[PDB]
């Protein structure tokens, strides 16, 4: 792994059929806005910050933050297995998050396999073994299927509530699946009942009780998610994850022609703060910096 | 057809306050009677007042200076001032929809003003270009002139037809004669005086810098200088001003 340079962009290159199994992941994840499959020795775009380094910088997710991450995730773990694609590895370092909080799932694992040998911890050190923090989302039954990520997903938005703090590492999952163990602590260290509950759902020991990403969406629209994630985020920030507007100049002249309807709906504001920073901090033409000037002190007093 | 920018061109601008040509309009008896400080307003002196003109310089409806006074200077017939002001603002900084409003004055009673008009004319006018020449703004009475974009109270709207053809003669597009325009012009002239003549509101004459250190010949127009990766990121390499925030604190 190692990152590199391109004409007018940034990459990130690995070096070790399964082609035509990347490209599908190109086609039917271009429809899902918030996934990055192999884009291409394997290529892909090189993403601003991944969970675990967001968690650990100055700019700290909160619990809105936090909870709209999760949404987002979820909202991959549907895009992708709709379209007939199963992550296989979700982790803290393979969820991608932009500068402007539109969460990525990226590395999608199509060529690690399906069962561990109990007996025989060395597939889980040459394959899954990577930050080598020791922290196992493993599904226990596979010791694929949307129940074998939903799992993961779960695993993941506890440890990004606990603040790095792992749900399991291998001995504490594999105690868990033997059904002698339950971390407890973790748990209880959730900031936030709800998605406690969430996790504690999503990580039932057998694999039928799971349900899928879209009923666990569902419950959660009242209190867990705010309806405001359902009706008018999703929609509105998926303008900016294409390239209609590259430019941060149209970027903030688009966001200062929509404030009106913004302000009605959104509180989100957070993210469309992560928005609007990002194009500030390249703006090239005056009017650009005059109009971001301007979208800053609108949003001053509701902050 | 020269020109220069007018962000390279670094000089403070200048305006000529020349003279407020038209009739004043009195009150009645009742106004005087009621109010006896209108005795001794300027307005109700025989001879014409020592008014003097403000001007200052606006943008998208904000202030962009302070305002500057003409020096005292006495009148005995007529209002002609005749001074070159010096604006605080320069060429490179004004906006493309500046605009100089410019207000009269005169005295009403000890330690007060009234406002006695007010024009507000463009300054970077049709085709971004820098009015020169010496035009005169129409004077809406007895209110201050107003600032707000858009103006409530504009300068400049057969004359009309006149007022275009006359620029492209000295722009050199027309036909060529000698006699025909020496009489002509003044035929034009005669015009523009009955025409100003029956209009009921005053009308205030002004003059930019047409004539400068450089070639007059020159004109000012506004300017100024400004599949690997799919998923646009627009501060991909840049500062961390957040976190260097937190580091200089503590
Ligand atoms: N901040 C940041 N780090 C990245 C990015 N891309 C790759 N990395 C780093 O690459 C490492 C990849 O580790 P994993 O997420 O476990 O992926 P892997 O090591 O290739 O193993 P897999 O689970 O099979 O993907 C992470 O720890 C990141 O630090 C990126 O876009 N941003």
């Amino acid at each position: 792994v190692a990152r590199a340079k391109h004409r007018e962009g940034l990459v990130v290159v690995k070096v070790f059929s399964y082609k035509q199994e990347l490209e599908e992941l190109k086609i039917r994840l271009n429809s899902a806005q918030n996934c990055l499959p192999f884009q291409k020795m394997l290529f892909r775009q090189y993403v601003r910050d991944n969970l675990y380094d967001r968690i650990s910088t100055r700019p700290f997710l909160n619990n809105i933050e936090k909870r709209w991450i999760a949404f987002q995730i979820l909202t991959a773990v549907d895009q992708a297995h709709k379209s007939g694609v199963r992550h296989g590895d979700i982790k803290t370092e393979n969820v991608m998050v932009t500068s402007w909080n539109w969460v990525l799932l990226t590395d999608f694992a199509s060529f690690k396999p399906t069962y561990l040998p109990e007996d025989n911890p060395a597939d889980f050190n040459y394959f899954f073994d990577t930050s080598r923090r020791r922290t196992c989302y493993i599904a226990p039954e596979r010791f694929l299927k949307r129940a074998m990520d939903i799992f993961s997903a779960g695993c993941v938005i506890a440890e990004l509530f606990t603040e790095g703090v792992p749900l399991f590492d291998l001995s504490q999952l594999l105690a868990y699946r033997n059904g002698h163990f339950f971390p407890e602590q973790v748990l209880n260290k959730i900031e936030d009942h709800s998605i406690r509950e969430l996790v504690t759902q999503m990580i039932h020991r057998e694999p039928d009780k799971r349900l899928e990403a879209e009923d666990y969406l569902k419950q959660q629209r009242g209190n867990a998610f705010p309806e405001i994630f359902y009706t008018f985020l999703q929609p509105y920030m998926a303008q900016f994850a294409k390239e209609t507007f590259l430019s941060a100049d149209e970027r903030i002249l688009v966001i200062r022609k929509d404030l009106g309807n913004i302000i009605h709906n959104l509180n989100g504001l957070v993210i469309l703060v992560s928005v609007i920073t990002s194009c500030l901090q390249t703006l090239k033409y005056c009017d650009s910096k005059l109009a971001a000037l301007e979208l800053i002190l609108h949003l001053a007093p509701r902050l | 057809f020269h020109y220069i920018y007018s962000c390279d061109l670094d000089i403070n601008v200048q305006l000529k306050i020349g003279s407020l040509e038209g009739k004043r309009e009195q009150k009645s008896y009742k106004a005087v009677l009621e109010d006896p400080m209108l005795k001794f307003s300027g307005l109700y002196q025989e001879t014409c007042s020592d008014l003097y003109v403000t001007c200052q310089v606006f943008a998208e409806g904000k202030p962009l200076a302070l305002p500057v006074r003409t020096s005292y200077k006495a009148f005995s017939t007529r209002w002609n001032w005749n001074e070159w002001l010096k604006l605080p603002v320069k060429y490179p900084d004004l906006p493309r929809n500046a605009q100089v409003a410019l207000t009269i004055w005169d005295v009403y009673g000890p330690g007060k003003a009234v406002p006695v008009g007010g024009t507000t004319v463009s300054l970077f006018g049709k085709y971004g270009m820098f009015r020169q020449g010496m035009h005169d703004l129409k004077v809406w009475p007895n209110v201050e002139a107003d600032g707000s974009e858009p103006t409530k109270t504009p300068g400049r709207t057969q004359m009309s037809r006149l007022a275009k053809l006359t620029k492209a003669h000295r722009q050199g597009h027309m036909v060529k004669v000698d006699w025909l325009d020496r009489l002509t012009f003044r035929e034009i002239e005669m015009i523009n005086e009955s025409e100003k003549r029956s209009s009921n509101f005053m009308y205030l004459m002004v003059e930019f810098r047409c004539v400068k250190c450089d070639d007059k010949e020159y004109g000012i127009v506004y300017y100024e200088k400004d599949e690997l990766v799919k998923v646009p990121d627009p501060q991909m390499s840049m500062e961390n001003l957040v976190e260097s925030k937190h580091h200089k604190l503590a």
